């Protein structure tokens, strides 16, 4: 979207991956399968959770009793009171509505970013040892086994293995 | 041999809105808006509300014969009053600073009702047994307020009365009284026997001299006369003095009272229950930590801000595909 | 052979502000701030406002001789009143709860003026033709309010008068009356013939006994006397009773009325027009969907929030180069 | 914020008037500017929804600000004045900052769209072309009109160099 | 041979909060929240406040004997009043529209006190020397308000008095007066000698006829009687008329006055000083450009918005690391 | 972070660089040392400063005297007044608290962006003439002297050899 990753060059999501928000789908000789990223998904959850908690926790209100009583000869201050109620009604309705619109845009861009960054951390790690498909998928040139995929997920990837 | 990178997805249909795009499906989302109440009137702190039932505030403190309800609560967090409660000032008249009295009674920390001027020993020179009316029926028979006494002449004689009470309680004392205005100068003398009378009430702060206004008012509850109601708060140690040559509806019961400001009065048919809540609305209580609510604008306690919104769904996951 | 990538640009000079940078030129942009009005006082819903012209509210309902060319509008959304309108209570006095009356008249749904006490048949024992004053001139000649009648003694006789009206309309009835306070005890008897008089007005809710206060006030409009004005709303089915031994300026016309709360009163020279608007200000109407406006703080209707800003330009395109 | 607009692509094209983002081809059959169909549409649709959100979410109550008070009600008149000035400051500040914030985001939104457009063609012509650095790509095989199509349409999928 | 790229860092321990993460250390940061005041009551514009000291507003304008020591200020931006000031209406009574009077006196542009009805020449038919009380002591001796005169009968005679003042000043004139209500009908005649009396005050706008309410009130400051206080603003060119057959506490001093609305009244022990400020709170002044403050909800002037926050630290630098 | 640069592929910061927010650390034959970027740091300072000034300057308030007095028979309007005070208290407390949370997130992402962009401006300039380490550091293949580093910092980098 804003980072090009989600709904961008990576068209869709995987109903197959249920371990986390972002992950991988390997395809070697030992088999296939989906595997979500440990570290990446954890940070997102921790940070998104803190986000929801911030929008909530920062709202601590005063003990007040809205609502007042006025007799037939106090219509003015009754309408004053009504104005102060309607005023707060408009300020909070508008702010809340826009707060959700704004933060929903940012949250979606936040996930888009995390995917882009995940893609980039792997790409700048397999310069020659693999090629860009364009679908967010990389095609190896040397053979890559299970212990090989590990060095990519763990970020501990040896690159002195340039083959063809 | 390949290693791909992607993101989560599922059966979720939760939709949210963004500044840029509307109705976007997401994997996970929470709701910031509270739109659910328990449909009960609960306790506001640890203390339960004062429910007046078929009566309103006026009928409650004056002692309307019908208003024998919740005899003696020591305290309440707020006052509940049904929209169908009409039993108040049964004898047509004006309740001075009525709304103000309600606000100051809305929440009380201690509240004991004591007999300020005992009926038997306080009025030896006046009749304290004929003061009844058809406007205040108790079982078809003519009655009157329980907390007030309608003093009339004792057989062709109404001597200047002069009683006074000194606040020996450790708190403010709410004292209520009434001034009666007969319809005709004939009723005036028939009731007090002096044609030109006056009533004076006074404390260290309060002072006012009432003059009976004799005239024919339109009939309300069979009454062409009127009876105005007055109240005052007597400071601890201070004394209040009553003096009259007629037309004075004297206090029989008063109220030792300690008020804690910052509450209100709910008018609702909603049932009262034995439950805890931090926020109360006429439609029911709100047990939520969310910042916003669209249940009711009128609220009592530490409540979420009232919003006009129908849904405030905050996305937490990512797009769903 | 090449393939480049870039972005749009044009002759646009539209500048906007950002948190990081000021006066940034942009390809496209909209304005969130409304700063334009039609300079007219329009209709607020489907109903047009009540324009009082050279008169203010007081002079309008009392029936000031100069306010003849004005009101039989069945309803109005709000009331317009020119800053140059001084024709109100021509006979020096105090209009009790005047501001409150204005607020309750600011918007009405139905409003018919009827003769509550016909002048010919209602006052047989008093003179209803001498009640005029130089303070209320109609063509150099001495006149008085059209909706009130100044009853004086009928040849050395002022009998206790006692008229009453019962509200058979299907709505509240606004009843206005006056209490006259002569300057000298000589004028008192010359006008009513009884030195000590009283007036009593009463309904099911209203009750008050007026006592004429005779003294010399500083001259206002040639008058050393004063005339206070009172009003009340009579519930449907209820009746209002007048009783006096003098000094009573009785009602001649009343008003059947149905009020819809939530409006105001505009004081402006701005012309009234046959146009529709959802938001009205003293300077003119606002036909906009924008969220904010800097035209006027005082507004009536569903209006944009008043902001102090001079410009709220929201960028929609991108940088221009 | 994304480096594209006013970044490595220094300026804009007064020549392109079809949309916000586009291309400028230069082959044997000629030159000319051509805005991107899909990309510009989404921007317009999303920016429009943005302006409509800032507006539509503001539905107010029918109220009559302005009250009348006599000389013995100066206090509640000043209370009333306080409630008016209070709302005046809350809205003035929020509106002013809302525009500053959203203008920064809108400009970054267009910057993003360009960057992404650049990236979608770069990851499509790895060896078949080279990066100039001015947001412009130089082909190594000859590219005709039907060739440029496969780039704009994203269907450059049967690469023949 | 290498060329690396990185970012700044330092000994900074400044922490800030973000929507996503708490307590994040940063290189540089500013504070948006003002939480510091000078602990002084300063001048609000160029003008200093009116400090009443041991007296409150009532005792000040009425002329309580104890409030002799600091008034004749031509103007003030606001009024300061110590929580320990009880010297007001020494003679038990009701000050009508008192709160309203305070609000209209809170700030004044010009304020001169003049003798509206000179004591020697204005009341030839009444006694203007016996009007004193134990409720208003000045040095153990019985005294009374300086700006009012308690007229009593001149030897078994109280003729209808009728004085009037016409506002020749170029501004509103604050006129204060009192109505005395004796405790017993005996005191009534002993004081005025007419049993049924009335008092009337009137201008072009004001009008009211007072009737003494004779009765025994509970004792306050030795007084079983009461004395109500009334005030009005007389327009330039207009005149105010007094008329009474007794029970009237006439005005001796009035006040030529020009008020500029939009101020308040501070009740505080905080010392008054010769300093400038744009924002004032009961606890002290606030000299800040920051948008928010948590010093005090009650404020006077062009002040920052009161916030409940304990800290509003806005990050300006970046994350801090080795 | 949000752009991957700060606390991302460039793990830490340099206490050694004290000239600006973003810069370089060369390592050639003529020696080493840190040198902050002139243009990049200036813009950040200018823009961050305008940001702080915007959050402040846009708050110009009205001259008002909060605080009112009411007698024992005006408890209602006193509580009304209290409501209007507490109302403003909650609106400003919440908005200020969130304004700081939101803008702090954006400011940190703004610095992250500036670094990423700085890294990208150098990378798209040394395609073959150097290689990506992955630590935000580039390793040259031809020898690069002091006048050579200049052409990178200044963005005026020729490409006439191997
Ligand atoms: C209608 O209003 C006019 C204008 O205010 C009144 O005439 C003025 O009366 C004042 C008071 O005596 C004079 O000082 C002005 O010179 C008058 N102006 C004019 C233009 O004559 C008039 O009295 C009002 N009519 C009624 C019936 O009250
Ligand atoms: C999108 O969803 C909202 C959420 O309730 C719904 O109200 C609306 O109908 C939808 N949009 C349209 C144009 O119908
Ligand atoms: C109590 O309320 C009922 C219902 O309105 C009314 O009819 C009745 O007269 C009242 N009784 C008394 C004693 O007030």
């Amino acid at each position: 979207g804003l980072f090009g990753a989600i709904a961008g060059f990576i068209e869709g999501g995987w109903t197959g991956m249920v371990d986390g928000w972002y992950g991988y789908h390997h395809q070697n000789e030992q088999g296939s399968g989906y595997a979500a990223d440990l570290k990446s998904t954890q940070n997102a959850i921790d940070e998104i959770t803190n986000k929801v908690n911030s929008v909530i926790e920062k709202m601590n209100t005063q003990f007040t009793a809205v609502g007042k009583e006025f007799n037939h000869l106090e219509k003015r201050i009754e309408n004053l009171n009504k104005k102060v109620d309607d005023g707060f009604l408009d300020i909070w309705t508008y702010n809340a509505e826009l707060l959700v619109l704004l933060e929903n845009e940012r949250t979606l861009d936040y996930h888009d970013s995390n995917v882009k960054n995940l893609y980039e951390k792997v790409r700048s790690q397999l310069k020659n040892n693999a090629k860009e498909i364009g679908n967010g998928c990389f095609e190896f040139y040397h053979k890559c086994d299970n212990t090989c995929m590990e060095s990519v997920k763990n970020g501990t990837y040896d690159y002195p293995k340039y083959s063809e | 041999d390949t290693l791909c990178i992607g993101y989560h997805a599922n059966n979720s249909t939760d939709t949210v809105d963004t500044v840029l795009e509307k109705n976007v499906t997401v994997t996970h989302s929470v709701n910031l808006l509270e739109d659910k109440h328990n449909g009960k009137l609960c306790k506001l702190r640890g203390v339960a509300p004062l429910h007046l039932g078929k009566c309103n505030i006026a009928g409650w403190i004056l002692g309307n014969p019908e208003c024998e309800s919740l005899s003696t609560a020591s305290s309440w967090s707020y006052i509940v009053e049904t929209p169908s409660s009409d039993n108040g000032t049964c004898y047509p008249g004006d309740f001075i600073d009525y709304e103000e009295l309600r606000e100051q009674l809305s929440s009380v920390s201690s509240f004991e009702r004591f007999e300020i001027f005992p009926k038997t020993s306080s009025w030896p020179n006046h009749d304290s047994n004929k003061g009844v009316t058809a406007a205040c029926p108790h079982a078809g028979a003519k009655s009157f307020y329980k907390n007030l006494i309608w003093l009339v002449k004792k057989g062709n004689s109404y001597p200047k009365l002069s009683k006074s009470y000194i606040n020996d309680k450790g708190k403010e004392v709410l004292v209520l009284w009434g001034i009666h205005h007969p319809s005709t100068s004939a009723d005036q003398q028939s009731l007090y026997q002096n044609a030109d009378t006056y009533v004076f009430v006074g404390s260290s702060r309060y002072s006012k001299k009432f003059k009976p206004e004799i005239a024919i008012r339109p009939k309300v509850r069979e009454q062409e006369g009127r009876m105005n109601y007055y109240w005052t708060l007597v400071e601890p140690g201070d004394k209040i003095t009553f003096e009259a040559t007629g037309n004075l509806v004297v206090p029989r019961y008063a109220f030792a009272m300690e008020r804690n400001a910052g509450s209100g009065i709910i008018i609702s048919d909603t049932p009262v229950h034995d439950c805890n809540t931090t926020c109360q609305t006429p439609k029911g209580a709100i047990n939520t930590s969310l910042p916003f609510q669209n249940i009711h604008p009128i609220t009592i306690g530490k409540c979420p801000k009232y919003v006009k919104s129908t849904k405030l769904r905050l996305a937490t996951g990512l797009r769903n595909i």
